[PDB]
């Protein structure tokens, strides 16, 4: 394919005509959407599990677009748009009118003027044109400042996990920079990622031959073996590369 | 006749390497129900389950991996999670972690306060589960709020479709 992602905001996600951008600082539902709307956006809308598939790999709880009308005792969008079914799962957490979206496409209902993280997403044909493109992908990836990445939903060992991203002219994950790569820190679970032990040398080395840059990872030993799976807060737990575990790719350089 | 729910995750390691599988055994109302490992759950389809399991189990393994242990040989953690509906309409419901078959390490869920065990070498394994918790799972009392409104969410799911008769 190689597309350039549509008109989103500098350094924000962009997938599939639809740019995202994830608040560390935990604000209230009403200073969140405040905050997207002062960055010419709003809070995140949930319309397609098939098009916003990204939100499944999703680490904690944010606050999402979705409010409760007492009258109508109905979950709607900010903008009043009505809330399709065979999207969300609403559960009842806490008392409010407002709802925190967590992965698995899960809602939790909870209190609008309790402090928590957020997502903003616009669409890319409401971002004008004189704005940020980001850097050639192929059609259904992720986009985040230049580089591309993939998450892949069925489990492979680490050799099949590599023939995979072989496979799509691609590489397993790379980490070379925690500023570029930041989106990394809110992925959950572990998956696979390119980086392999030699037992006679003891070092890590990535696919491609780099060596590990200090103060990068931080290595847990988990299951003996030459294998190292991502988990987030930049963590690179040991696993035996025979054992099948979901997988990233990411466009090489 | 108070309705319960109740799932025990159990992961296992050998000489500090931390096996790939793991089982849950899940409880309803007193009576076994379903039996699952990775891969899949048989009934004592279930896919929604078996998505919701594998991700926790994952999760347990990572926690594993962060007690080192200087004893050798077979090491098992265990988390347990159990919930309730009484007749009344209130709920129970609960957090607990195993290991090696001791309780070392619970929490209310109603009140999201944890009970910290009597021998200070239980309180040395609760306080490396906390610190993981805390710092490297990065969990926060809503994590907490969501894992007990998940238990009560699933049992009222299993009683509302039929599954108690
Ligand atoms: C109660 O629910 C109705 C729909 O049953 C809501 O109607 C929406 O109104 C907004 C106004 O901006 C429109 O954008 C939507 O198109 C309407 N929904 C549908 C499905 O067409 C109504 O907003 C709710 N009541 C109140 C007072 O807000
Ligand atoms: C969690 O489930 C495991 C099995 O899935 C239970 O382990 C069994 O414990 C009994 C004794 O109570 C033994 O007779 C079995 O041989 C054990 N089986 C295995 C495979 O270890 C365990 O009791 C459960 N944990 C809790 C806290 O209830
Ligand atoms: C802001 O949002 C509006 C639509 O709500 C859009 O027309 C406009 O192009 C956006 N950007 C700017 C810079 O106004
Ligand atoms: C949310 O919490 C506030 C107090 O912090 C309370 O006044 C309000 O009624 C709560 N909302 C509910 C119960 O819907
Ligand atoms: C360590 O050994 C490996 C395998 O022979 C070799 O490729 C590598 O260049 C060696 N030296 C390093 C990593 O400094
Ligand atoms: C009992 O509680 C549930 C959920 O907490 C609620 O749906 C139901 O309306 C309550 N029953 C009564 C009689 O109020």
């Amino acid at each position: 394919t190689e597309s350039y992602c549509g008109p989103c905001p500098k350094n924000w996600i962009c997938y599939k005509n639809n740019c995202y951008q994830f608040f560390d600082e935990s604000k209230n539902w009403y200073e969140s959407q405040a905050s997207c709307m002062s960055q010419n956006a709003s809070l995140l809308k949930v319309y397609s599990k098939e098009d916003q598939d990204l939100l499944k790999l999703v680490k904690s709880y944010h606050w999402m677009g979705l409010v409760h009308i007492p009258t109508n005792g109905s979950w709607q969008w900010e903008d009043g748009s009505i809330l399709s079914p065979n999207l969300l799962t609403i559960i009842e957490m806490q008392k409010g009118d407002c709802a925190l979206y967590a992965s698995s496409f899960k809602g939790y209902i909870e209190n609008c003027s309790t402090p928590n993280t957020y997502i903003c997403m616009q669409r890319t044909v409401q971002i004008p044109l004189t704005e940020s493109y980001c850097g050639p992908c192929p059609k259904n990836w992720i986009c985040y400042k230049n580089n591309c990445y993939q998450f892949f939903d069925e489990s492979k060992n680490w050799y099949e996990s590599q023939a995979s991203c072989m496979s799509q002219n691609a590489s397993l994950l790379k980490v070379y920079s925690k500023e570029d790569q930041d989106l990394l820190k809110l992925v959950k679970s572990y998956h696979w990622m390119g980086l392999v032990h030699i037992p006679t040398n003891g070092s890590w080395q990535w696919e491609d031959g780099s060596i590990l840059s200090p103060n990068l990872l931080t290595i847990i030993e988990m299951q003996k073996g030459d294998c190292a799976l991502y988990a987030s807060s930049f963590k690179g737990y040991i696993e035996n590369c025979s054992t099948p575990n979901t997988y990233i790719c990411m466009q090489r350089t | 006749e108070p309705h319960s729910l109740r799932y025990n995750l159990t992961v296992l390691s050998w000489d500090g390497s931390v096996q790939s599988g793991f089982l849950t055994e899940v409880h309803l109302d007193g009576q076994p129900f379903l039996r699952c490992d990775r891969q899949k759950c048989r009934a004592k389809t279930w896919d929604r389950e078996t998505r919701d399991l594998t991700a926790w189990g994952k999760d347990l393994r990572m926690t594993l991996a962060h007690i080192k242990d200087q004893k050798e040989g077979l090491h098992s953690l265990q988390e347990i999670r159990v919930c309730e509906i009484h007749e009344d309409n209130s709920t129970r419901s609960s957090q607990h972690f195993y290991y090696d078959g001791e309780l070392f390490l619970s929490q209310n869920l109603e009140t999201l306060e944890w009970t910290m065990p009597q021998s200070s070498r239980a309180q040395t394994l609760a306080m490396n589960v906390r610190n993981f918790l805390k710092e490297d799972a990065m969990q926060t009392d809503t994590h907490y709020r969501a894992m007990h409104a998940d238990c009560l969410f699933e049992l009222r799911r299993y009683l509302k479709s039929g599954v108690v008769l």
